[PDB]
RNA sequence: GCUGUACGUAAGCGUUGAUCCAGAGAUUUCCGAAUGGGGGAACCCACUAUCUUUAGUCGGAUAGUAUCCUUACGUGAAUACAUAGCGUGAGGAAGGCAGACCCAGGGAACUGAAACAUCUAAGUACCUGGAGGAAGAGAAAGAAAAAUCGAUUUCCUGAGUAGCGGCGAGCGAAACGGAAAGAGCCCAAACCAAGAAGCUUGCUUCUUGGGGUUGUAGGACACUCUAUACGGAGUUACAAAAGAAAGUUAUAAAUGAAGCGGUCUGGAAAGGCCCGCCAAAGACGGUAACAGCCCGGUAGUUGAAAUGGCUUUCCCUCCAGAGUGGAUCCUGAGUACGGCGGAACACGUGAAAUUCCGUCGGAAUCCGGGAGGACCAUCUCCCAAGGCUAAAUACUCCCUAGUGAC
RNA sequence: GUAUGAGUAGCGAAAGAAGGGUGAGAAUCCCUUCCACCGAAUAUCUAAGGUUUCCUGAGGAAGGCUCGUCCGCUCAGGGUUAGUCGGGACCUAAGCCGAGGCCGAUAGGCGUAGGCGAUGGACAACAGGUAGAGAUUCCUGUACCAGUGCUAAUUGUUUAAC
RNA sequence: UAGGAAGAGUAGUACUGCCCGUACCGCAAACCGACACAGGUAGAUGAGGAGAGAAUCCUAAGGUGAGCGAGAGAACUCUCG
């Protein structure tokens, strides 16, 4: 996956089109992103061992990778990546 | 009466593996039960 | 059953008869249980009249 | 072996209430015997074993929709000590 | 397992019979109820498997 | 980031580099050819050795122990040498499948003939045995004809011709010609040498080496010349079994251009409208709807530690070949043919050549022998009764990439 | 797939009643009492066969020819303890296999030694307890068969106790 | 008896004694019969009065009250008197 936990995201398409957030979290198995802030969703949680005063809960749900785009921790603003070799260790690239 | 009257011992002994694999025409069952690919043979 | 010698033995024909009815039939070989040397000992064994004429010692 | 040879104790109500007359439900491979079972328990914890006993267990039938398999084929010793001997404990 | 290949043949099969009476006890402990940590079963099985491994290496 | 499908809760591991992917290894319970003996499948019971535990029984590890064939060795009967037999060791096989392709053994009927028996269906289906990646066939005892060709196989034609046939139904070639593919060799025997066995008793007759293999006849045998690794050939036949190196390929992967363009609809834009861009990359798929420019990727360019294969090089191995004579000698015997009985050849006994099986008989062997569709003569072509041989052909349980007016 | 017949035939031999109780709900479940049925059986054991149908706790979707609060149904946990019982490690019968061998187009057929194979023969434990589920198994007592070692005596050594 | 034989048996002691089955049904709703089927299913036991009797009637121990019912009591059908 070009993104990464950890890394400040830019969403592409969507309801959430030009919001920005974290990576909480990654799903390769499905290519997904779990995004703070993005696609929050009202679950319908009834009370259990844990939640147990139960309520409907806005929490975030998982969005798709290529509707997001990464963003350079130092400019601020996102870049397409690429891949270059810094030693003898690849990295992450803007252009 | 009727026609099953069971037996362990009897249908092991007519139509077990090891009377299929004492002739020659019982292991063609067995080949032939294989290549439909049966869960069980006898 | 054959012959140790020259491996003769039940080949398989017809028989027809007038009318030209054709049945199944076997020529069977002249094989005779008679000793021979096998090898440097004896032993008794199928063998042709054809191949025991003149040439292999009882 | 004796580590391989007994696998699991058998801990139910049956088991507990026949605890306290020194006898001990273990789960044992079903290829063990009750000699090897009584070596077993006399190496592993130290206990004189006075007699041991042996059970085998087909496998139950289950289910969890369109799916049946028989439940693990078992074999249940239940190992007795010499009353001057000391405990094993669960 | 570099730190494992260290040992000449009879330390490695101490460890191995130590290995297999901490084994045992988990699994005693675990059919009684009374196990916090499931997951030292597979290590210490797995540890197992790698004494029983390089040793037949060495053979 | 992970602890599958498969949620779940619990408990945990991971940039001191996890999960994952690829290669090589290790482990691989019990059954099954199943093989230590038995057995009703996945069960039972053992022996012999060494070790181990027990106070000692009881108990535990590990190795070996099937049958047959061949081969050595040792024992060993009636029977006296001996053979049988017995035992041990070294090899080898056993069984399975891809319901496919082929070689052989054996071999139907329904049906058709508008009945039906010869005949057909059909040497099909089926059984069985052998196999191999192909098999089979195959280097002229050939095909042919006023002219020659030069091993087999497969395809096009010849041709639904010639012909076979209750001359009915129906069966139905071949050669010439044209193409694919191409490749040629080895023994047997005379003759020389050694060894052993008979004393066939001064002769054979068996095991190995050399020699030599063919039709204008060739060879052995006589001589000349060369030849002893000069040069040549090779595990695809022509002898067989190994080893390295280099390159290439397959089995993981890497890098990889260009729009978050604006606006409209909209749940959402990949779509409409207006602007640009990349292209050795507009294959495919996915993404909230139809995306070359979002993602994976594609074109292109790179790369493989390890293993496997192929192509070259080296090593290694092994290698007498032309000529002239022709005293003499050899050139596949219970076969070749013939009779009888059957079968295969397109060819149903027909005038029935050719090939094969069973049984009777039974040749010449170089001034010799076979074939040319009875047969005879002449002519022409060719050397049987011994063996090997790739390629072109057939098929697809499988692997990789892909295709479909499915 | 759905009709029609059609809310029809049928609901599979037989004596139930009431009271209490449980429960959302009771002809149908539980308890009690009377009543009735079998009784060389409609009782008690146990082979073969079936293979968890046994016990406990929940449950009532479907199954049960009605009903259901129940079940041989569904879920989840448990439950089958042997030196002496029965079968093997003991024996064999009919039969089966069958080294070699004899036969035979193959494939295979027969068959000696040998080995498997009970429905038979041999073989040592009895009585009580067991309130959820096993009992000649477990427990309590008292024994029996086979063997082993430890003691204590006795005996034997190559015309040889055993 | 052939054989083997330097260890032998006696008493008392303590210890040792493997594998499979063992639940439950088992004239039955659990087996064979497609069914919770008026069918069939080997053997051991199998009491009392009267009785030759395992007959028969009633019963004991023990098991059951049979998986649709209630209520009218009509023709016809069936089994009975
Ligand atoms: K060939
Ligand atoms: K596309
Ligand atoms: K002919
Ligand atoms: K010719
Ligand atoms: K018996
Ligand atoms: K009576
Ligand atoms: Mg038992
Ligand atoms: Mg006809
Ligand atoms: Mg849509
Ligand atoms: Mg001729
Ligand atoms: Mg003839
Ligand atoms: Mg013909
Ligand atoms: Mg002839
Ligand atoms: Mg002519
Ligand atoms: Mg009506
Ligand atoms: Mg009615
Ligand atoms: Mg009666
Ligand atoms: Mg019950
Ligand atoms: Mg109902
Ligand atoms: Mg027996
Ligand atoms: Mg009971
Ligand atoms: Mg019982
Ligand atoms: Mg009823």
């Amino acid at each position: 996956m070009h993104v990464k936990k950890g890394d400040k995201v830019k969403v592409i398409t969507g309801k959430d089109k030009g919001k920005s957030g974290k990576v909480l979290a990654a799903f390769p198995k499905k290519d997904r992103v779990l995004i703070e802030g993005i696609n929050m969703v009202k679950k319908h949680t009834k009370p259990s061992n844990v939640n147990p005063q139960g309520g409907i809960l806005n929490v975030e749900a998982p969005i798709h990778v290529s509707n997001v785009m990464l963003i350079d921790p130092k400019t601020g603003e996102p870049t397409r990546v690429g891949y270059e070799v810094k030693g003898d260790k690849k990295v992450r690239v803007a252009k | 009466k009727r026609t099953y009257q069971p037996s362990k011992r009897k249908r092991k002994k007519v139509h077990g593996f090891r009377t299929r694999m004492s002739t020659k025409n019982g292991r063609r069952v067995l080949a032939s039960r294989r290549r439909k690919g049966r869960k069980v043979l006898s | 059953k054959e012959c140790v010698i020259t491996g003769r033995k039940s080949r398989s024909g017809n028989k027809r008869s007038h009318a030209m009815n054709s049945s199944k039939r076997t020529w069977k070989a002249n094989l005779q249980k008679v000793r021979i040397l096998v090898n440097g000992k004896p032993k008794k064994v199928w063998v042709s009249a054809r191949a025991l004429k003149s040439g292999k010692v009882e | 072996d004796a580590r391989d040879i007994i696998k699991r104790p058998v801990v139910t109500e049956e088991s507990t209430s026949i605890l306290d007359d020194k006898k001990y439900t273990f789960e044992v491979d079903t290829r063990a015997t009750k000699t090897q079972v009584k070596y077993a328990v006399e190496e592993i914890f130290d206990v004189k074993v006075a007699k041991v006993n042996v059970m085998n267990y087909k496998g139950k039938l289950k289910r969890m929709g369109r799916y049946a398999g028989y439940t693990n084929k078992r074999r249940k010793a239940i190992v007795t000590v010499t009353a001057d001997s000391k405990e094993i404990q669960f | 397992a570099n730190d494992i290949r260290d040992l000449s043949t009879t330390e490695i099969q101490d460890q191995e019979k130590a290995l297999k009476e901490e084994l045992f006890n988990l699994r005693f402990q675990l059919a009684t109820g009374q196990l916090e940590n499931t997951a030292r079963i597979r290590e210490v099985r797995k540890a197992i498997a790698r004494m029983k491994t390089i040793v037949r290496e060495r053979e």
